[PDB]
C-alpha cells in the first residue's frame, strides 16, 4: 500500500493473477508443498498479514485509507486465492469476529467490520462455496453475535437476491438451515437489544419473504413456533418506532395465511399496535401536521395490507378504524381501495370475507347501533355491488336463513331499550337482500 | 331462583348500556344478598363463582370498539358478588376442605383453598395495580374498575387474613417500580368536590371511598400498624408535598373520617396535618369547611398526639389562624360569624 505502485508491483499484478488461474484448474497444491494441513497455513496469514493488518496501519496511527482501487482489487485477489485452499473458512469463521473498533475520517467503527463489510462482494461470491457451514457458528456454534451476524445478510441479500449466473434455488438451500438456525436466535431477546439488532432482523425477515419465495415458508417449513412469535415479539417492541413498525406490518400480511390458533395473537398483537398508537379520538386533525401525515401513511399501509391478505382478520381490524367515526376525516382511501379487493378474488375467498363482517354483525354483544350499522353500511353492502356473479349463490346458501330467522317473530326489548340494535339487524338483512336482488335474475 | 336470574341477566352478552347492566348487578343483584338466612350462600355460591371468575382471569380486549366499559362492569360485578359474599364467608369455610373449596378448584383438591384464594388475591390485586398511564379513553369508567377493584380485597383479606403481618403486603405494597400510586388508580387527578359552611355535602359513595372508609373502623381488629400505610401516608405532606396536592381529598378526607380510629401513633402524622392545611388551596377558595374538621384531631377527641411543644410550630399555625381572619367577611351574619364563634375556641385549650 503506497506512491510506487505506479512503478514497481507489476511483479505482483504478474502472480496475483497466475496462481489464481492455476486453482481454477485446480493445480496449485503442486505448485506448493502443503506445509501441515489441506490448508496451507500461509494462506491463513496472507489474510491476516498480507492483509487484515496491512488494512489498518494502527501503528503510526495515521489515518485509515481510502484505497488505491488496483490495491483493492488484488487485495481482494488474495482473499479469493485463499477460498482456493482447503479449511481456509474454519479460520474466517472466528476472523469475522473483531471487536477492535477503528479510530480510523476519525469516527469509530469495527475492524471485523471494516473488513467484511468493504470485502462484502469479495466474500459474498466466493464464501458462497461454503453455504451454512459458517452460518452455523455465526448463530449456533456461537452465540448469535450482538451485530455483525446479521449484516451478514444484508450483505449477503445483494448478491444471493440478485443471483442467476448459472446457479440459483439461493434461498431455498439457504432457508432450511437459516430457519433452524432461527431457532438460535437469542440475542435479539436482551429487551434492550439495540434499534441496530431490531433493524437487523427486520431488514433480514423482509428480505426472507423475498429471498424464500413464500411457497418455500407455505405452512411450517421454517418454524413458526420460533420464526413468527419472534415477529410478533419484534412488532410488540414499544421502543420500535413508527415508521419501523411501518416496514414491520409491511411484512405482516403473508402470515394471514396461518389458520392455526398461532393466528389469534396475531389479532391481538395488531389490536394493540393500533390502539396504542392511533388516535383515540381521529376528529383531531386537519390536514398537514405530522401527527396526520405519517399516521395516513399508516392508514394507507393498513389498505395495502388487506389489499394483499384477502383477509377477514384484516377486514375486522379495518372495520374499528374505519368506523372509527362518521366522517373519518378520511374516507376515500378505505371506500375506493374496496373496490380493488372485491374485484380480483376467487369466490370463495370474499364468502369468507363477508362471513366474518356478517357473524361480527349477529354477535349479540354489547355494542353500539351506529358500531353494528356501520359495519354492515359502510362494509358489508360496500363489498357486494363490484365482484363477479358466484359471490351470490354461495354466500347466499349461508346467510339468508340465518337471517330470516330473526326477522320472522322478534319485536321486543323497547323495555331496557336496546330495541335499536334489533331494528338494526332488520334493516341490516333488508339492506343485505337490497344488493343481492338488485342481482338476482 | 331469584338470583340466578338476574345473573344470567347481567351475564348473557345482550346489546345493552354499562349502566343497565351495573344497575341489574348493585340496584338488585347486590341489594338481595345482605338481608337473607344463611344457605343462600352456599347454594348460590356453587352455581355462579367458576362460570363468574372465568372471564375475571384473561379477558382485557374491545378497547378499539369501546364497549370495554361491558368488560370492565361485569369485573367490578362480579368482585361487588364476591364482595357481599366474603362479608359473610366464615375463614375457615373458605380454605378448610368443606367441599365447595375442591369443586371450585380441581378435583378433591389437595391445597387449603390456596390457589382459588390467590388467585382471586392476585386479580384483585392485579385489577387496583393497573396504572393509567396511556388510558385515553374511557377514563373515567376504567378509574372507576380500579377503584371497587380495591374493595374485594379488603372483604376478603379481613377473613381469610386474619393477623396485621399480613397486611403489608396484599393492598398497599408498591414499591414505585413504575407509575407511582395504586391510589391514583383510585382517584383522577384534575377534578372537583366541594365542602360548604354550616348556619355526606360531598360523597362518600365514591367508588373507593365506600369501602376503604368502611374499612379503616374495622382496621381497628386489623391494624404493621404502621406498613400498609408509610410509603404513601407518612410522604402525602411536605417532603413530597405534590402526591397529596389533589389527592389530600383522598388522604385528609380519609384521616378526618378516620379520627375515630388512627390516635395510637397520630404523633408524626399530625403536625404534618397543619402544614397539609397550610397549602395554597384546602378544599375551597381556601379551606372552607375543611378547617372545621381539621383542629378537630385535638377538639372532637383530646387524646394523645400534639402538633406542638414537640416542633415549635409557630408561624403555620398563625397562617391557619389568619386563614380565619385575612378575608373573614360574608353576608347574613352567620356564615362570617361561624369563623369567628370558633376562633374563639380554637387557640384555649
Amino acid at each position: 500500500y503506497g506512491p510506487d505502485a505506479q512503478v514497481d508491483r507489476s511483479r505482483l499484478a504478474a502472480v496475483v493473477s497466475a496462481c489464481k488461474q492455476l486453482h481454477r484448474a485446480g493445480l496449485l497444491h503442486n505448485i506448493l508443498p502443503s506445509q501441515s494441513t489441506d490448508l496451507h497455513h500461509s494462506v491463513g496469514t496472507e489474510l491476516l498479514s498480507l492483509v487484515y493488518k496491512g488494512i489498518a496501519p494502527g501503528d503510526e496511527r495515521q489515518c485509515l485509507p481510502s484505497l488505491d482501487l488496483s490495491c483493492k482489487q488484488l487485495a481482494s485477489g488474495l482473499l479469493e486465492l485463499a477460498f482456493a485452499f482447503g479449511g481456509l473458512c474454519e479460520r474466517l469463521v472466528s476472523l469475522l469476529l473483531n471487536p477492535a473498533v477503528l479510530s480510523t475520517s476519525v469516527i469509530h467503527f469495527s475492524h471485523g467490520e471494516y473488513f467484511y463489510s468493504l470485502f462484502s462482494e469479495t466474500i459474498n461470491t466466493e464464501l458462497l462455496k461454503n453455504l451454512d457451514l459458517a452460518v452455523l457458528e455465526l448463530m449456533q456454534s456461537s452465540v448469535d453475535n450482538t451485530k455483525m451476524v446479521s449484516a451478514v445478510l444484508n450483505g449477503m441479500l445483494d448478491q444471493s437476491f440478485r443471483e442467476r449466473a448459472n446457479q440459483k434455488h439461493q434461498g431455498l438451500k439457504l432457508a432450511t438451515t437459516i430457519l433452524q438456525h432461527w431457532k438460535k436466535c437469542d440475542s435479539w431477546w436482551a429487551k434492550d437489544s439495540p434499534l441496530e439488532t431490531k433493524m437487523a432482523v427486520l431488514a433480514l425477515l423482509a428480505k426472507i419473504l423475498q429471498i424464500d419465495s413464500s411457497v418455500s415458508f407455505n405452512t411450517s417449513h421454517g418454524s413458526f413456533p420460533e420464526v413468527f412469535t419472534t415477529y410478533i415479539s419484534l412488532l410488540a417492541d414499544t421502543k420500535l418506532d413508527l415508521h419501523l413498525k411501518g416496514q414491520a406490518v409491511t411484512l405482516l400480511p403473508f402470515f394471514t395465511s396461518l389458520t392455526g390458533g398461532s393466528l389469534e395473537e396475531l389479532r391481538r398483537v395488531l389490536e394493540q399496535l393500533i390502539v396504542a398508537h392511533f388516535p383515540m379520538q381521529s376528529r383531531e386533525f386537519p390536514p398537514g401536521t405530522p401527527r396526520f401525515n405519517n399516521y395516513v401513511d399508516c392508514m394507507k399501509k393498513f389498505l395495502d395490507a388487506l389489499e394483499l391478505s384477502q383477509s377477514p382478520m384484516l377486514l375486522e381490524l379495518m372495520t374499528e378504524v374505519l368506523c372509527r367515526e362518521q366522517q373519518h376525516v378520511m374516507e376515500e382511501l378505505f371506500q375506493s381501495s374496496f373496490r380493488r379487493i372485491a374485484r380480483r378474488g376467487s369466490c370463495v375467498t370474499q364468502v369468507g370475507l363477508l362471513e366474518s363482517v356478517y357473524e361480527m354483525f349477529r354477535k349479540d354483544d354489547p355494542r353500539l347501533s351506529f358500531t353494528r350499522q356501520s359495519f354492515v353500511d359502510r362494509s358489508l353492502l360496500t363489498l357486494l355491488w363490484h365482484c363477479s356473479l358466484d359471490a351470490l349463490r354461495e354466500f347466499f346458501s349461508t346467510i339468508v336463513v340465518d337471517a330470516i330467522d330473526v326477522l320472522k317473530s322478534r319485536f321486543t326489548k323497547l323495555n331496557e331499550s336496546t330495541f335499536d340494535t334489533q331494528i338494526t339487524k332488520k334493516m341490516g338483512y333488508y339492506k343485505i337482500l337490497d344488493v343481492m336482488y338488485s342481482r338476482l335474475p | 331462583g331469584l338470583l340466578e336470574s338476574v345473573y344470567e341477566m347481567f351475564r348473557k352478552d345482550d346489546p345493552r348500556l354499562s349502566f343497565t347492566r351495573q344497575s341489574f348487578v348493585d340496584r338488585s343483584l347486590l341489594t338481595l344478598l345482605w338481608h337473607c338466612s344463611l344457605d343462600a350462600l352456599r347454594e348460590f355460591f356453587s352455581t355462579i363463582v367458576v362460570d363468574a371468575i372465568d372471564v375475571l382471569k384473561s379477558r382485557f380486549t374491545k378497547l378499539n370498539e369501546s364497549t370495554f366499559d361491558t368488560q370492565i362492569t361485569k369485573k367490578m360485578g362480579y368482585y361487588k358478588i364476591l364482595d357481599v359474599m366474603y362479608s359473610r364467608l366464615p375463614k375457615d369455610d373458605v380454605h378448610a376442605k368443606e367441599s365447595k373449596i375442591n369443586q371450585v378448584f380441581h378435583g378433591s383438591c389437595i391445597t387449603e383453598g390456596n390457589e382459588l384464594t390467590k388467585t382471586l388475591i392476585k386479580l384483585c390485586y392485579d385489577a387496583f395495580t393497573e396504572n393509567m398511564a396511556g388510558e385515553n379513553q374511557l377514563l373515567e369508567r376504567r378509574r372507576l374498575y380500579h377503584c371497587a377493584a380495591y374493595n374485594c380485597a379488603i372483604s376478603v383479606i379481613c377473613c381469610v387474613f386474619n393477623e396485621l403481618k399480613f397486611y403489608q403486603g396484599f393492598l398497599f405494597s408498591e414499591k414505585p417500580e413504575k407509575n407511582l400510586l395504586i391510589f391514583e388508580n383510585l382517584i383522577d387527578l384534575k377534578r372537583r368536590y366541594n365542602f360548604p359552611v354550616e348556619v355526606m355535602d360531598e360523597l362518600n359513595r365514591h367508588e373507593c371511598m365506600a369501602p376503604l372508609t368502611a374499612l379503616v373502623k374495622h382496621m381497628h381488629r386489623s391494624l404493621p400498624r404502621d406498613l400498609p400505610s408509610w410509603m404513601k401516608f407518612l410522604h402525602g405532606k411536605l417532603g413530597n408535598p405534590i402526591v397529596p396536592l389533589n389527592i389530600r381529598l383522598f388522604l385528609a378526607k380519609l384521616v378526618i373520617n378516620t379520627e375515630e380510629v388512627f390516635r395510637p401513633y397520630a404523633k408524626h402524622w399530625l403536625s404534618p396535618l397543619l402544614q397539609l392545611a397550610a397549602s395554597e388551596n384546602n378544599g375551597g377558595e381556601g379551606i372552607h369547611y375543611m378547617v372545621v374538621e381539621i383542629v378537630a384531631t385535638i377538639l372532637s377527641w383530646t387524646g394523645l398526639a400534639t402538633p406542638t411543644g414537640v416542633p415549635k410550630d409557630e408561624v403555620l399555625a398563625n397562617r391557619l389562624l389568619n386563614f380565619l381572619m385575612k378575608h373573614v367577611f360574608h353576608p347574613k351574619r352567620a356564615v362570617f360569624r361561624h369563623n369567628l364563634e370558633i376562633i374563639k375556641t380554637l387557640v384555649e385549650c
